[PDB]
Parts: structure tokens; C-alpha cells; sequence
DNA sequence: ACGTAAACAGGAAGTAA
DNA sequence: TTACTTCCTGTTTACGT
């Protein structure tokens, strides 16, 4: 409820029960991360708007959207890897 | 500088090198490339050959991927039945 | 139940059936479904396969959409270079 | 002679805030 | 307005027979 996708991702990264398993940091220093179990992550994200069977296709669209805003970017060549541009 | 080994032999070698006696297609590829520079990932024919070999040889057995690590491809191991012999001969130029 | 033809072959067939030797992805889909009931639009895997095939095969050429019916997608036709042969073999069942 | 599954892109129209 | 979402068409990668 009242959560952004990037924020959710960050939360997941932070929490131990999802810290390596579903998502991991490639290069935490540069804010680069890799969706290990893409599907599961997508599902979880969906859960927040009920939408149970959320597929990484729909969710991928969302992430892509973030490109124009300048919030996330694609790691062009690494499978399942994006880079937060806004971070502490 | 084409290595005098059979694709099967190479595969076997790769498997043996693995810490858990298993490898993904990708892993196998990697192993091959690092060992022998002649097999540049650039050209895909050898990769295809490797895949063909895997599909064919009954002593190569396929492991399904899990929800512990749902990723790209499945895991490959050698049939214990005739593994040892293969391993032995794996480097017999 | 599964038609013994290659996705490419099916595509070719569809194209041939078209009045102007063209079809939209949607059109292709439709053609396939009407011909062979095994390919129910319900399941999407085959559709994906078809799209993949289209993307790959150099003898499938892409045409830009018009103001006759501006909707979903562009038009697909067969490269004259090797069209005839494809058409001929388009209905050659598999061993 | 591919078959099949999935990642990755982006326009366009819906839905919710 | 912003923030995804559904849906569609397309390209591309990767694995396996």
C-alpha cells in the first residue's frame, strides 16, 4: 500500500529472508543489483496491489518506465541486472 | 590450435573440474573457453556441437533447476555407472 | 493432434492464403487457428514461437502499417528471392 | 527442417492514485 | 500530474532434442 517498485526492491534487498535468495547486489557500491528469482520478486510486487499472478513481463515494463524518470537504468549485457541512479 | 579431444571428453573434463561434479551448459562453455582459447564464444558452431553431444550421450544425465536458484538452463552430471572410466580417459589426447 | 508442419511453414501458408500476399501477426494467428484447432489462442506459447520465427527468418520481410486500418502491428510478406519454393513446400508434411 | 521458453524494448490505452 | 498495468508487436538470448 502506497509503495513504489524501486522502494519495494530496496526493501527486499535489505531484508535477510530475501537478501541473497530472490535479489542480490552485484556491485552494492554502484547500486547495481540482479533479480535472482525474477518470477518470485514479480509475484511479491503484485501481492501489494493484490494482483497475484504478476509476471516479470508486466513488472519489467514498470522497470523500463523507470529509465525515463532516471531512477533505475538497465545493465546492458548482464541478465537480470539494473542500477538505481537515485541512492544515499 | 584445435585441442585433440572429443567434445564429449571436454564435457567430462569440465564436469570433473566442477566442485559438486555438475555444470550448466553455460558453465561448461566457460570451462572450455578458459582452458582452450581456440574455442572463442564468438563462433557458436562448437557450442551447438557440445549441446548435441549432451543431448545424445546417455552417460550425460540432466538435473532440473529448482526454486533455490531458478536460472538459465539445467545442471549436467556424469552417470556414476561409467563415470570413473570417462574421467580417467578424459585427458587421453 | 499437433499439425506436422514447421511454424515457418505455417506462416508461409498463412501468407499465401492472404489476398495481397501479406498478413499482420494477428492475421497470421487467426489463419492458423481457423486452419488447425490444436492451436487455441487460449495458450500463448505457440504465438510466441511464431513471433520468434518471424523475427529470425530473413525470408520473412516486414511492411509498415497504413491508414486503411491503423491498429495492432505491421504487415508481413515473403521475400520474392525464395518465396516460390517456400510456397511449394509450405504443405509438405513431416516424416 | 527447429521447438520452446524466457529476457528486454517501447508505443499505446487502462487504472489508480 | 505521477506511477505503474494490461496488452501487443517485435527483437534477442539461451537451452535442449
Amino acid at each position: 500500500n502506497t509503495i513504489y517498485l524501486w522502494e519495494f526492491l530496496l526493501a527486499l534487498l535489505q531484508d535477510k529472508a530475501t537478501c541473497p535468495k530472490y535479489i542480490k547486489w552485484t556491485q552494492r557500491e554502484k547500486g547495481i543489483f540482479k533479480l535472482v528469482d525474477s518470477k518470485a520478486v514479480s509475484r511479491l510486487w503484485g501481492k501489494h496491489k493484490n494482483k497475484p499472478d504478476m509476471n516479470y513481463e508486466t513488472m519489467g515494463r514498470a522497470l523500463r518506465y523507470y529509465y525515463q524518470r532516471g531512477i533505475l537504468a538497465k545493465v546492458e549485457g548482464q541478465r537480470l541486472v539494473y542500477q538505481f541512479k537515485e541512492m544515499p | 590450435s584445435k585441442p585433440p579431444f572429443s567434445y564429449a571428453q571436454l564435457i567430462v573434463q569440465a564436469i570433473s573440474s566442477a566442485q559438486d561434479r555438475q555444470l550448466t551448459l553455460s558453465g561448461i562453455y566457460a570451462h572450455i573457453t578458459k582452458h582452450y582459447p581456440y574455442y572463442r564464444t564468438a563462433d557458436k558452431g562448437w557450442q551447438n556441437s557440445i549441446r548435441h553431444n549432451l543431448s545424445l550421450n546417455r552417460y550425460f544425465i540432466k538435473v532440473p533447476r529448482s526454486q533455490e536458484e531458478p536460472g538459465k538452463g539445467s545442471f549436467w552430471r556424469i552417470d556414476p555407472a561409467s563415470e570413473a572410466k570417462l574421467v580417467e580417459q578424459a585427458f587421453r589426447k
